């Protein structure tokens, strides 16, 4: 098991340490999408 | 776009019931909550209750739990608020808003509910002008007093709207069950009483418009 | 039941300056607050959502900020369309407690009032009651004290004061006062007068009246 | 150690009106509070128990209410036997912290004081000390400032002020002041005077005295 | 982010008396607080550590005490070397929030100010700008209002006030004010004057000036 | 004994960087934390950041996280504070203290950082004395105005320090990028103008000392 970075943003390029996790908090509505990413390990994205 | 359309004003004696309509447009009616807000003139504001049109459940407050009843209709995309046991302190301005992220994103146009046992009475203007025994000073303010008109309010024309700058329109206050208002405009004693000033109220409900000369 | 206090009720700043309005609650709301703007006769309008983020269509002059239980609203600069009553909401817990509200007005110098007493009409006594009036105009600030004294007395209740807010042109206020009662008390005495006390001047202006003039 | 603040110490309302007294604590007391009524020279008497329920023998004019950390006591209307010092207690945690207390008085118009200075007695100098006195009577409100000045000076300590509370008849107060010291300082100067400053009038009344008259 | 409020900013007590300064925070700090003493131009000096215990080298006149969220600092008696700005620190949680600070001064009677207006120099107009000055001296207390009026107007911004704190000898303050602008506006009018309003006297002192004298 | 020795004042234009030295003495340098404190003139005070010289870690604040960088040297027993992107609001007094029980036991001597784009300019004194047309009163205050001198501040001698009692030295306030000061001293009209009063500024940086007679 190795760390998969789900959250990757252009604003986090200055602080790479924020890439290792994504936040979760209290929601006021029903069924918000927290995160989504591709399942292909050989594609440019989180799997790198 | 999203638009919330309410009904007009209502006038009913204490002890009866009233229903107020709120109709959403341009958005899914059963998807989001529909709130209600009362504003007591003029400093009071508080939240009433919400309803989810899909299920039909209602979440009320502690004080309004027994007084108000909320219903909704999915076919016409319209929400209803029914008030029971109307008293004199229950007359205020009601709002219709929706909840999205937990705040109120869009409001309504507003409605006025007046609960009183008084009926429509024609107003009677009482002239007030300087003066007997007092010529001081060379510049005095003029106007006329209005009493006993229901409901509020009426507009006071001055010489068919000749000069609106120095005249001040004062709000009405309820006294002995009827509304009373006053008006004040300043005129120099050099041009008075050369031109006769005139104040005339216009009341649409009672169809009574009186003219008075000084 | 979460009490959220908004103080004070009235504060005045001129145009081109900065204004700060504080809305404080009893417990931690987790930075959930909504600032509102309501013009007289209109519906409230949302400005700040979550004490930080803005809306779509709102200018960038409105900037909210805060931490803990103390939250502020900074508006720079101030214009003529930004003058209204501001509110704050707590949507963290039910029921949602609305703020007390802050009414904004423009600040200027001090102006001396004008007191003019008026005689009742000659045909006014046909209705069955009499009302004496003295009207005030062109004064500032809000807080004053109306005084009715006949032979060293003070009469309450039955007096009323109808205030009129400021407008765009002269930024000036006005007030009126009167009372209604039966016939027989009116001629009990003769001279009639009223005045209004003010803070910056211990001696006010006096305008009297007499019936037999 | 739970600090419970009761503010303010003094507030005045006339008869036939409504009075509200706030007693606030530091933490949540779970709506456990007891309002008390203590007349001067007597023991306290229980009124409200648990911020809501009443007692047996207490009239229904006393109604307590509140939520969270803010609790109030509403008394309508006010009579002559309901004027006393009110207290609030927290029995939720030990030790039980009693309130600061609120002393009630009746409100009326303003009255001008009376300053009269008195000469020391001729046989008063046989005891070994001299005391000059000037007494005040018929004034209002509580807060004033006593002034002792000889050739542009101010003398503290050693001055004292004995206040007298209001009664049922004229609802009027009184005050006295003096100082005690040796013989040789008394004849150091000649003229003696005192006065009392008040808020509504910047120029007070002056009553002087002279020894060689 | 723990906000700790220190109020008020200015309080004055004479020598030989007792002084109490309150430093209050938002949450429970577990009695961890450090009182500081900083003289002007010098570094702060520690006095109280942990709201109770003393240091080595500090006199025993400094005694801290408190419980809950309210903590006080009692200094008896007061001397000339103990007059400085006092601070309070919260080291319980990071970041450490320093107090607002309290500047101490000695209390005395009231003194009337002195207003003297000065003409610009004859060779001062060679630099390309003109500045009119009127200086004030020998007044008390801090808060006053400087007034610049030409034909019934008020000029801001561009005015400035340089305050001077009290010293050991006369315990007296001073102030100066001026403004800088171009040449052509200076001769637009003739008479020049300034004044300062004070609370105890509604009518201040007026010192005027004229150019063509 | 424990002594903390800082450096002197610094003057640099906005946009550059500055390093400030703090050297502990008489105590173990790597054993205890080393803090930093900024005091904004005159009412502001707040904590900046700390460093542990043994490991070298730094604990910053929310605002100063990106602006300041703290380093330490175990060989010379000296701590460093490096500031980047200096602006006009970054000019204040900096402190160097150590942490023991969680408080600050020993402080430093203090340092002054002035960030401005102005250069050294010779001052020009403008005489002010009564008076033309106004003889009131028999006792008037005298002085002279000083403008356009950088940096602060300069001292004003009066008759080679004849009477220092009634003269008051007023602090300087920045106007149009330059510092302005004033002085006031009272003299009776009986001895004036019998003896000529003199005010003379002394500026070490620009080496400009002007004398003026009245």
């Amino acid at each position: 098991e190795t760390i998969l970075e789900v959250n990757n943003l252009k604003t986090n390029e200055t602080t790479p340490m924020q890439r290792l996790c994504f936040p979760v908090s209290v929601q006021s509505k029903t069924g918000e999408l927290c995160a989504a990413f591709r399942a292909d390990p050989g594609r440019d994205g989180p799997w790198q | 776009q999203v638009q919330l359309q309410q009904s007009g004003p209502e006038l009913v004696k204490p002890g009866a019931s009233v229903k107020i309509s709120c109709k959403a447009s341009g958005y899914a009616f059963s998807t989001s909550w529909m709130n209600w807000v009362i504003q007591r003139p003029g400093q009071g504001l508080e939240w009433i209750g919400r309803i989810y049109p899909g299920d039909g459940d209602t979440n009320y407050n502690g004080k309004f739990k027994g007084k108000a009843t909320l219903t909704a209709d999915k076919s016409s995309s319209t929400a209803y608020m029914q008030l029971s046991s109307l008293t004199s302190v229950d007359s205020a301005v009601y709002f219709c808003a929706r909840r999205d992220y937990g705040y109120f994103d869009y409001w309504g146009q507003g409605t006025t509910l007046t609960v009183s046992s008084a009926k429509t009475t024609p107003p009677s203007v009482y002239p007030l002008a300087p003066g007997c025994g007092d010529t001081t000073g060379s510049s005095v303010t003029l106007g006329c007093l209005v009493k006993g008109y229901f409901p509020e309010s009426v507009t006071v024309t001055w010489n068919s709207g000749s000069l609106s700058s120095s005249v001040h329109t004062f709000p009405a206050l309820l006294q002995s069950g009827l509304y009373t208002m006053s008006s004040s405009v300043t005129v120099p004693s050099s041009t008075w009483p050369s031109q006769t000033v005139t104040c005339s109220v216009a009341h649409p409900a009672s169809s009574t418009t009186v003219d008075k000369k000084l | 039941d979460i009490q959220m206090t908004q103080s004070s009720s009235y504060l005045s700043v001129s145009l081109g300056g900065r204004v700060t309005i504080t809305c404080k609650a009893s417990d931690h709301i987790n930075n959930w607050l909504a600032w509102y703007q309501q013009k007289p006769g209109n519906a409230p309008r949302l400005l700040i959502s979550g004490a930080t983020s803005l809306e779509t269509g709102v200018p960038s002059r409105f900037s909210g900020s805060g931490s803990g239980k103390d939250y502020t609203l900074s508006i720079t600069s101030l214009q003529t369309e930004d003058v209204a009553t501001y509110y704050c909401q707590q949507y963290w817990n039910s029921p949602y407690t609305f703020g007390g509200g802050t009414k904004l007005e423009i600040k200027r110098a001090d102006a001396a009032p004008t007191v003019s007493i008026f005689p009742p009409s000659s045909e006014q006594l046909t209705s069955g009651g009499a009302s004496v009036v003295c009207f005030l105009n062109n004064f500032y600030p809000k807080d004053i004290n109306v005084k009715w004294k006949i032979d060293g007395s003070e009469r309450q209740n039955g007096v009323l004061n109808s205030w009129t807010d400021q407008d765009s042109k002269d930024s000036t206020y006005s007030m009126s006062s009167t009372l209604t009662l039966t016939k027989d008390e009116y001629e009990r005495h003769n001279s009639y007068t009223c005045e209004a006390t003010h803070k910056t001047s211990t001696s006010p202006i006096v305008k009297s009246f007499n019936r037999n003039e």
